């Protein structure tokens, strides 16, 4: 479910 | 700087810095303010993708300029090689020129054509120096306006200055150490640098379309050096192999 | 940052829901700060507002007079002095970035084709110390103090 | 028999008979943009068919639409020329009509309420000129074609890199028009893969995807092998070619017959023996089942449980479970080692999921990582990536490449994929794994095609008009719908945005290479494959950069850029031309039983792999009949013969294969093909000269490039000139081509010297005289390089192969002075210089003709206005407009201000900023313009020109009339005759008085009533066109914000020929001019006539141009024929001697098709036919139907001269003759415009860069050189340690050692305090400004 | 291509043959472009290891140098022994054929005299000093290195070694990008064949057995010297011995392009070890005519 995504809008939106 | 008609022309490091002191003045104000730990994580992870843009952009999303649609460019970007370093390895240079090439086979083995119109704008404060010697000229203003109206003295200042001073060609692109040699100028007429027919074979040089870049040393040890190490006379054998080099081609 | 103003200042004895309160606060602050804090050279809250203006309006000059409208006649649907109109023309645009390849997009760009002015030229820089050297000759023609006078005065 | 052909009659070998003839050398750009701003009722391809792809916009949820009614194209304002003096673009603003319906709340869905609002102006779309060249700021440019990929499925290779173990892996893909791509592939485990580009997947996920159990995924691909329990030994069906290339592994029987034994192979009379003898149902052991894997998933119909699934093994426990368990029909997959493999079985054994919901998940989060999925969320972007028909169009092109390479019926369908489809697609490329299918290649002319203007300028619309629709869906559910028009809703900016930032900035829209007839005609026919969605320059290797064997009558093979990105350019073949879908054609004459037809068939790139088509140069003996047993053909790619009674085809002509650009290189089969790419570049390149004549040895595809480009001034109407003149011709057309009411005449207006792009001049001559029949079709005046029609670039001059002393060394020529005295070579250049007034902060700057301290000398040629005057004689330094700018703050230091009380002198409270011309450069001064911002005074100057111009557009207007009226009157007064005796009383009373009287109700009258509505149509149209033309001259300018006036000025200098420019022929034979020989060093042959020009002939053994040397004897041969017509016709012998020695030199061939003499005038024709042939009788030499060595030899003997072509020239100076005779011909030589003046550059000190501080320019004294790193290890090669010191720290950088080494080098003492550069501490502030600390330690 | 263009550029050429003939041009300009931009490139890293060598030295005292002898390839050779050693120190005293007979002294520049002083006599290697060997820390000394320049005194200290060496090497391959049967050796030449380095004597037959890739032919001058260098492969069939003369092009040690047997070094049985059926190698039918 933390699937080494960077970018901080779908780490903020999650 | 301000760009010639109203507009400014930035860098794009004011784009970088704008966004690091934005999103830092705003992490103050939410501390401050007492903002729920939701929000204040979401500006801590912010303002360090803002500060990770700044020195090396591209480790990361890679954040596109504003007002436009390509990549800012980052500290680590100035820096970074162009195939070159920033500083020497690339340095336009003064005192130079650039002409059509042609053939002048009545040359020496050491001398060039090289136009009266090149000759007066490479080696102008040469000139100067000569027509308040000599005493024609009084000031230095007053000099900068017979080099302009082209007198019948300055032609005879022009023709001194070119005694023994040696300049050098140098085709586009030097593959060897022969690609730069000097020659002893002998002012000629037109807007071609003639060229010696035993030279052409070093340079790898046709005359169909060839422009040769001429400089010119300046001081003393600069000109005792493209005469007694660069001359045309000094470089007939190859260093590659000790075979001769000014073969009639 | 604005909605957690809202909800600072809501009051629901009022009955009204709060979707209909907060979403004033949070568009507020949304287009406050695209105001203050998204341009270069910065233009006032007061002046963006004019722009923006200026261009609700230059925009049912051209749907309706077909062709487009011009700044004599921005100054009749605006009600402006016509010079005004004229110096908030020119405050908008934005600057361009020194690193946008030139036309043909050759291996050079913009930021090495501007000289600089600070500089000046050696020419200049080699007459103001000739100029020394004549006033330290045609004043030492001079005698002890009627020199001495021209240094001071 | 055409008045421009009987003028000069150009001498035309070639022996193989033309059937078509060349087509209009624009229909690539004149045919594309008619198809995008054309009134089209259907569905078709458009600017209509942009419309219907969005609207109509149903509203969101709220049941309120916004249709489409119609569009319309107003008329632009400003003409061309009108808008190439103004600086703005030619367009025409483009009307819609929108009706907005309200739909009901809850009552049924009628119209309950509509409007239709007036045309919302939404954008201005730009037109194309008469001659395919936009107009987007006043500059003319071009949008060259493009060559990209089709869409549709590409199967591929990717053989010997594929894991560096052979085993290659055949992956398939697909390409839409639009939408996102879907790319099955192999690996080195043979298991299928899916993956636009992200990570890849188990290629069995997306059938999962689309609703197939794992039974179905075996159902499709596999074949069921059944198997029974018929009470013993599991008796198992058999087809008999299913045994084929098998191990055999028991004994094989049946029928009693036992067939082979345990571990051979399988022979055919084995097939046979089961064939024959039926062998269906055989038993054979259960030990050989042991690695079977079930077909079918079985439960037990007595417990409940299932005991196999999909892909199981078959081993004895579940042999001896599903016995018992009440089951006998068993089902299993027939998988060979060769034929059929276990591809997909593979494929479902490292599948991770097992159904829909858990299959789409596993896309999903490969495609967006991180976020959590849903099953509404992941359903929905599935559903869209494919199977959405507004975010994936295959294409109109794409369905038809998509059906045609699968091998299924229909040829259309729908624009999104299917479950078919994605199928379909995996089918076909687990058969070509397998054996039987084939790879594609991707260099393939049937692979790529053509997307002109028409089909990129709409692309780039839509998505214009796409993110209108976005903005007017959100209106439509926000607000209430009482009072919102159709009208309020639509945006201009963004529609107007895409279309306008396309047509003026791309890698496609590029300015027009305009300084010929053949840059321009050669830049327009240009098929680029670079651009946005092609190849790039850098990344794109050797296996595009090729030539196909499919490019024969397609694309030119030795027409490329010769820089970096040799062919990727392509200038397009000459017959060549465009499909219904984007793919190139060649016609081709059809071929019957034996004889061939003159029926001409369009053929396409795989149309082509089928046929035998035969070669242009076979012969034919005049009934179709090859008169050869077997011909030279070329059938899948390979030529080889074949029977005479075996081809299909027969190409057109023989210069099918060249480009436009090529076909004027005569001898071209005799150039290496090295050589002629060259040449067909320094071609493209020449400049017009002063007076540009003819070449002696064309190819006749002249008037072709002449005509078929702009240049020239043809005639629209046949009739008769009446009144020729340096600005305008006037023709008089005939009756029977006259239309029957009010037409009058024709009046073509030349366009007198004005400005190309390259800054050369651009005029027309007219080339007829008064009487001159004129008919349509014909010539009336020449362009520039242009003459007579045919289009000559440059000039034909004497020209003798020797080396002369070394003058000629290397490929350098030697130009003799009769050359520079007749002025041949000069051009004409007229360059722009522009003066703007700025408005700066300190107060406006002003034209002022009062210039602060400049002497009264460099004030002579300004008027009191301060503009130069129309007609002066300017040079280096002049002054063209004064200008001052204001400077106040002076601030002086304190010499200056002693220096001042000395003298009193005043301060200077301006600051003088004239323009001047640039250095070097001095002609005269033909015309100024001057642009005022709308609200400030003209000044006494801007005032007069807009009162002399104003005297033109009126006088034009009038004589628009006074002379049209020569016609208009004359004719009705000559149609007069009629309807009453009138002819002294028709002219006793005025013309004017004709309101009274008239003729009889018949067409004497019909007209009288139709010039009754002529009168007052042609009386107050002229005067509604006048005062809305004297507003366009009176009214003010949009100048840029911040100017207040502009002034333009345009200098005429005509540059002369000398050593360094660069001369080249036609063959790729380069130069460069290295002496002027006065006349009489040149060599002379006996009678006294020196050579022109003395080439080099050692540049012909090793470059193999033999055209050059041939071309040189056809030159001397054509120049034969000129010396004895001009001798004849100068005695003025009789026009019966001359007439016969002209039919004597017309002849003269082997199986010519000339058809020439002897049908001409008596002495009208033939005494001007002889007067322009006096030069030199041209000749035409086609492309490769050449004029063969044998009948050049046939014409020297007609002129009297030496045949073997090589004359015994004279020294000049010694006056001894040159031994070994020398060859003297009459090459034609262009002038490439890399002239000497542009190119010597010279600089002492001058403007510095901002950042780093070294030299560039932008003041007139550009930047140094460039001291490369490769020129700084030339340096350190020698031990010139001390002039690399220099030349990188006084010479360009040390800020304040480079000042002291101007004050030194004044002084006269050469020596340098060097210091340390300024490149190097803008290092340290950037190493520093990272958290790195960098210094220097001191000692 | 099988069919070739039979026609010349006097005669012209058909639109057939004109469209085969273009592949082979546009395919050497695509070339010309890309040995430019891929040449320029490796003299830049050429220059950057070698950019900060420069002679800081006269002599450094070592003995230790390379052999210097012509590389000869198979039937010919292709570099002699004078381009290879002119203009270099000699890393020890050299002798006549005959011993104690010293003609080059210690090490001194063989220059033109001393290198045709060495094919005066049949002088057949030297041990030169190169600069791969040197002792010096932080350069080369200038014994070391040599002579050639564009000069021809040795080279002077404080010159500049490393980059006048990656720009020779790097000035080429911009220009530079790219019945045969030899069954019997064939010696173009009349000289002794002397073998060394070799593990093998005559069978029976006369024929020394093959035993390895150790066996290289070397043709002994009438000097005392080298002329050929072969190698010998299985079923290498043997005509001669060691020492015995050859005329020009005899056939002493063949074998056959399609066949390279089995040689037989000693006779006997043949007897199945891992060769037995299925083991390594399947069982085979046929009569005793050995096929
Ligand atoms: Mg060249
Ligand atoms: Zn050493």
């Amino acid at each position: 479910e933390i699937g080494r995504t960077t970018d901080p809008v779908r780490m903020y939106m999650r | 700087v301000p760009l010639d008609g109203g507009r400014f022309a930035t860098s794009d490091l004011n784009d970088l810095y704008r966004r690091v002191i934005n999103r830092n003045n705003r992490l103050k104000r939410l501390l401050d303010l007492a903002a729920p730990d939701i929000i204040v994580r979401n500006e801590k992870r912010m303002l360090q993708e803002a500060v990770d843009a700044l020195l090396d952009n591209g480790r990361r999303g890679r954040a596109i300029t504003g007002s436009n649609k390509r990549p800012l460019k980052s500290l680590a970007d100035m820096i970074k090689g162009k195939q070159g370093r920033f500083r020497q390895n690339g340095k336009r240079v003064d005192y130079s020129g650039r002409s059509v090439i042609t053939v002048g086979p009545y040359l020496r083995l050491h001398q060039c054509g090289l136009p009266k119109k090149m000759a007066l704008e490479l080696f102008k404060p040469f000139i100067y120096g000569k027509l308040e010697l000599r005493g024609l000229a009084t000031t230095i203003k007053a000099a900068k306006k017979m080099v302009e109206r082209e007198e019948a003295v300055v032609w005879d200042i022009l023709d001194e200055v070119i005694r023994e001073h040696p300049v050098l060609l140098n085709r586009a692109p030097t593959l060897h150490r022969l690609g730069i040699q000097a020659f002893e100028p002998v002012l000629i007429e037109g807007k071609a640098i003639q060229l010696h027919p035993l030279v052409c074979a070093a340079y790898n040089a046709d005359f169909d379309g060839d422009q040769m870049a001429v400089h010119v040393p300046l001081t003393l040890e600069a000109q005792l050096e493209a005469r007694a190490l660069m001359m045309s006379t000094n470089n007939i054998l190859s260093p590659a192999n000790g075979e001769p080099i000014i073969v009639p081609s | 940052i604005g909605l957690m103003k809202a909800v600072d200042k809501f009051e629901y004895r009022r009955g009204y829901k709060f979707s209909t309160y907060a979403t004033w606060w949070i568009r507020q602050a949304i287009t406050r700060s695209i105001a203050d804090q998204a341009r270069t050279i910065r233009i006032p809250v007061h002046m963006i507002e004019t722009i923006n203006k200026l261009n609700r309006i230059s925009r049912q000059m051209l749907q309706e007079m077909g062709r487009e409208p011009t700044p004599e006649e921005l100054a009749e649907r605006m009600l402006m002095p016509e010079d005004k109109i004229r110096k908030v023309l020119k405050i908008a645009k934005e600057p361009i970035s020194m690193e946008t390849p030139i036309g043909d997009d050759e291996d050079s760009h913009l930021g090495d084709f501007i000289e600089d002015t600070t500089l000046e030229l050696p020419l200049d820089s080699a007459t103001t110390e000739s100029l020394r050297a004549a006033t330290h000759d045609v004043l030492a023609g001079l005698t002890a103090r009627e020199a001495k006078v021209l240094r001071m005065r | 028999y055409s008045y421009t052909e009987k003028k000069r009659i150009r001498k035309d070998f070639g022996k193989r008979p033309q059937v078509l003839d060349v087509p209009y050398l624009l229909s690539i750009q004149l045919d594309s943009f008619q198809k995008f701003i054309e009134q089209d009722p259907e569905g078709q391809y458009g600017l209509e068919a942009a419309f219907r792809s969005v609207f109509p916009i149903q509203s969101y949820s709220g049941n309120s639409e916004l249709q489409y009614v119609s569009y319309r194209l107003g008329e632009p304002v400003f003409d061309v020329q009108e808008c190439q003096i103004r600086g703005v673009t030619y367009s025409a603003p483009l009307r819609v009509k929108l009706r907005l319906v309200i739909y009901e709340r809850e009552a049924p869905e009628g119209t309950v309420k509509d409007i239709k609002e007036q045309e919302v102006y939404m954008g201005e779309i730009p037109l194309m000129t008469d001659n395919g060249t936009f107009v987007i700021n006043g500059t003319e440019r071009v949008i060259v074609s493009q060559l990209h990929r089709s869409p549709g499925v590409f199967f591929d290779s990717d053989k010997g890199k594929t894991h560096s173990s052979g085993k290659v892996l055949y992956n398939a893909r697909i390409i839409p028009y639009r939408g996102s791509w879907l790319d099955f592939e192999f690996d080195p485990k043979d298991n299928l893969f899916v993956r636009d580009r992200r990570r890849k997947l188990p290629a069995t996920i997306i059938l999962r995807a689309l609703n197939y159990t794992t039974e179905q995924i075996l159902d499709l691909f596999f074949e069921k092998v059944i198997f029974e329990i018929r009470d013993n030994k599991l008796q198992m069906e058999l087809v008999p070619e299913r045994l084929r290339g098998e191990t055999a592994s028991f004994d094989i029987e049946a029928n009693g017959k036992v067939y082979v034994e345990k571990g051979r192979r399988i022979t055919a009379r084995h097939i046979r023996q089961l064939e024959k003898d039926d062998v269906k149902l055989i038993e054979v052991p259960v030990e050989y089942i042991a690695g079977k894997v079930v077909a079918k998933d079985y439960i037990d119909e007595s417990t409940g449980e299932l005991i196999c699934a999909a892909n199981m093994e078959l081993s004895l426990d579940l042999l001896a479970k599903l016995s018992q368990s009440g089951h006998k029909r068993i089902e299993t997959l027939f998988t060979n080692d060769l034929d059929h493999g276990p591809y997909i079985s593979e494929t479902l054994r490292v599948d991770p999921t097992n159904d829909r919901l858990s299959a789409l998940v596993e896309i999903y989060r490969m495609m967006r990582p991180g976020e959590p999925p849903t099953r509404e969320a992941a359903e929905s972007l599935f559903e869209n990536l494919f199977f959405s028909e507004d975010r994936y169009d295959l294409s109109a092109v794409g369905r038809m490449k998509f059906n045609r390479s699968l091998l299924r019926e229909e040829i259309e369908g729908s624009g999104i994929l299917s479950k078919d489809d994605i199928i379909d697609v995996m089918k076909k490329l687990i058969d070509i794994r397998n054996g039987k299918g084939e790879v594609d290649d991707i260099d393939h002319l049937g692979n790529r095609r053509i997307r002109s203007v028409g089909e990129m300028a709409e692309n780039q619309f839509r998505v214009g008009l796409v993110r209108v629709e976005r903005a007017v869906k959100e209106r439509l559910s926000l607000g209430d719908l009482d009072t919102l028009m159709p009208q309020d809703m639509i945006n201009a900016k963004p529609i107007s945005a895409a279309v306008k930032e396309f047509f003026g900035s791309s890698q496609l829209s590029q300015f027009m290479v305009q300084n010929n007839p053949l840059s321009e005609i050669t830049h327009k026919r240009r098929i680029s494959a670079l651009g946005p969605g092609g190849l790039t320059r850098e990344r794109a290797g050797f296996e595009v950069r090729d030539v196909h064997p499919t490019h024969y009558g397609r694309v030119c093979p030795i027409e490329t850029p010769e820089g970096p990105n040799i062919g990727l350019i392509n200038s397009l073949s000459v017959y060549a031309q465009t499909n219904e879908y984007g793919f190139l054609e060649t016609p081709y004459r059809k071929v019957t039983d034996g004889v061939v037809t003159d029926e001409i068939h369009y053929l396409s790139a795989i149309e082509e792999g089928n046929y035998v088509i035969a070669q242009a140069n076979s012969n034919l003996d005049e009934e179709g009949h090859f008169v050869e047993d077997l011909v030279t053909c070329r059938s899948k790619g390979e030529s080889s013969l074949f029977s005479r009674d075996q081809v299909d085809y027969m190409d057109v002509s023989t210069q099918q294969v060249v480009s436009v650009g090529a076909s004027l290189i005569p001898f071209l089969e005799h150039d290496d093909a090295n050589r002629a790419l060259m040449g067909a570049n320094m071609q493209r390149q020449a400049v017009p000269t002063l007076r540009a004549d003819k070449p002696l040895v064309g190819t006749g595809m002249e008037r072709a490039v002449a005509v078929d480009s702009g240049v020239t001034a043809v005639a629209k109407r046949g009739g008769v000139v009446q009144y020729v003149d340096a600005s305008r011709i006037v023709i008089k057309v005939n009756e029977d081509e006259m239309y029957p009411g009010e037409a009058g005449i024709d009046i073509y207006n030349l366009t007198k010297y004005t400005r190309s792009n390259q800054n050369t001049c651009i005029n027309q001559m007219p080339c007829v005289s008064l009487g001159e029949p004129v008919e349509r079709g014909d010539v009336l005046a020449d362009g520039p390089s242009t003459d007579l029609g045919e289009l000559a670039l440059g000039q034909n001059m004497r020209v003798a192969f020797m080396p002369w002393n070394g003058y000629n060394f290397e490929d350098s020529i030697l130009v003799s002075e009769r050359v520079v005295q007749e002025d041949r070579f000069t051009t004409i250049h007229i360059q722009e210089l522009a003066c703007v007034s700025r408005d700066t902060k300190l107060g406006p700057e002003e034209i002022t003709a009062d210039i602060p301290n400049v002497g009264e000398a460099a004030l002579s040629k300004l008027d009191e206005s301060g503009i130069v005057y129309i007609g002066a004689e300017v040079t280096g330094g002049d002054i063209l407009v004064g200008k001052v700018t204001p400077k106040g703050e002076t601030q002086l230091t304190p010499e200056e201000k002693l220096l001042r009380a000395i003298f009193g002198e005043k301060a200077s409270d301006v600051k003088d900023s004239s323009l001047r011309v640039p250095n070097g450069v001095s002609g005269t001064v033909i015309d100024v313009q001057v642009f005022t911002r709308d609200g400030v005074e003209k000044d006494k100057r801007a005032l007069e020109i807009e009162e002399m111009q104003l005297k033109q557009a009126k006088k034009d207007l009038s004589e628009e009339l006074q002379i049209l009226e020569a016609g208009l009157f004359s004719r009705i007064r000559a149609v007069l005759v009629a309807g009453g005796v009138e002819a002294e009383k028709l002219d006793k009373l005025p013309r004017d008085r004709w309101l009274e009287l008239g003729l009889t109700d018949e067409e004497k009258q019909n007209q009288l009533e139709q010039l009754a509505e002529q009168y007052d149509e042609l009386k107050h149209e002229f005067e509604k066109k006048l005062e809305a033309k004297r507003r366009k001259i009176t009214q003010g300018d949009d100048l840029a914000p911040g100017v207040l006036k502009i002034v333009k000025v345009y200098l005429a200098v005509k540059r002369r020929i000398q050593p360094g420019d660069k001369m080249a022929g036609r063959h790729g034979n380069k130069g460069v001019i290295s002496k002027i020989n006065p006349i009489e060093d040149m060599p002379y042959d006996e009678n006294g006539t020196p050579v022109d020009i003395v080439l080099n002939p050692l540049g012909v053994p090793s470059r193999m141009n033999i055209g050059q040397i041939l071309e040189t004897h056809l030159g001397m041969a054509a120049k034969g024929i000129g010396d004895k017509i001009n001798a004849m016709l100068k005695q003025q012998q009789e026009v019966a001697k001359l007439r016969e020695f002209i039919q004597r030199a017309y002849d003269l061939g082997a199986d010519v098709r000339q058809k020439v003499d002897l049908s001409t005038f008596s002495d009208e024709e033939v005494m001007r036919l002889a007067e322009n042939l006096r030069k030199g009788m041209p000749i035409a030499t086609p492309v490769f139907d050449g004029a063969k060595e044998a009948e050049i030899k046939e014409l020297l003997k007609l002129g009297d001269l030496p045949t073997s072509g090589q004359i015994r020239l004279y020294d000049g100076r010694t006056g001894e003759q040159f031994e070994r005779p020398v060859t003297v011909g009459y090459m034609y030589m262009l002038k490439l415009n890399h002239l000497v003046d542009d190119k010597m550059h010279a600089r002492s000190t001058g403007s510095y860069s901002l950042v780093t501080q070294q030299p560039l320019g932008g003041k007139a004294q550009f930047g140094g050189q460039r001291f490369g790193e490769m020129e700084v290890w030339a340096l350190e090669a020698y031990g010139a340690a001390y002039t690399l010191q220099e030349m990188l720290t006084v010479k360009s950088d040390d800020v304040n050692g480079r000042t002291k080494m101007y004050k030194n080098i004044v002084d006269g003492n050469h020596q340098m305090e060097p210091g340390m550069p300024e490149s190097f501490n803008v290092l340290l502030k950037e190493i520093r400004s990272l958290g790195i600390n960098i210094e220097l330690e001191d000692e | 291509i099988e069919t070739p263009i039979t026609a010349n550029f006097r005669e012209g050429l058909n639109v057939l043959q004109y469209f085969i003939s273009t592949h082979g041009a546009r395919k050497g300009l695509a070339d010309t472009a890309l040995k430019t931009a891929n040449s320029g490139y490796l003299t830049r890293r050429l220059v950057d290891v070698a950019q900060d060598l420069v002679v800081t030295e006269d002599d450094c005292g070592t003995h230790e140098g390379i052999m210097m002898t012509p590389v000869i390839e198979g039937g010919d050779v292709k570099e002699p022994l004078r381009d290879r050693v002119l203009g270099r120190v000699t890393a020890e005293d050299v002798l006549k054929p005959g011993t104690a007979d010293i003609l080059v002294p210690r090490n001194t520049l063989l220059h033109e005299q001393w290198c045709d002083l060495l094919e005066e006599n049949s002088v057949d290697a030297v041990k030169v000093r190169s600069v791969v060997s040197c002792d010096t820390d932080f350069g080369v000394c200038a014994h070391c290195y040599g002579r050639d320049l564009a000069r021809g005194h040795i080279i002077n200290k404080g010159e500049a070694i490393g980059v006048i060496a990656a720009q020779s090497i790097g000035e080429p391959g911009t220009q530079l990008t790219m019945a045969a049967a030899e069954s019997s050796i064939q010696v173009k030449n009349k000289g002794s064949i002397k073998l060394s380095n070799v593990k093998s004597v005559v069978n029976s037959s006369g024929k020394l057995v093959i035993t390895s890739r150790n066996t290289e032919l070397k043709l002994i001058d009438e000097f005392g010297r080298t002329k050929e260098s072969y190698k010998v492969p299985y079923g290498a069939v043997l005509a001669k011995g060691d020492g015995e003369q050859v005329a020009g092009g005899e056939t002493v040690a063949n074998w056959d392009p399609h066949t390279m047997p089995v040689i037989t070094e000693v006779s006997g049985f043949v007897r199945f070890t891992d060769m037995i059926d299925g083991q390594t190698i399947t069982r085979q039918t046929d009569e005793l005519t050995g096929l």
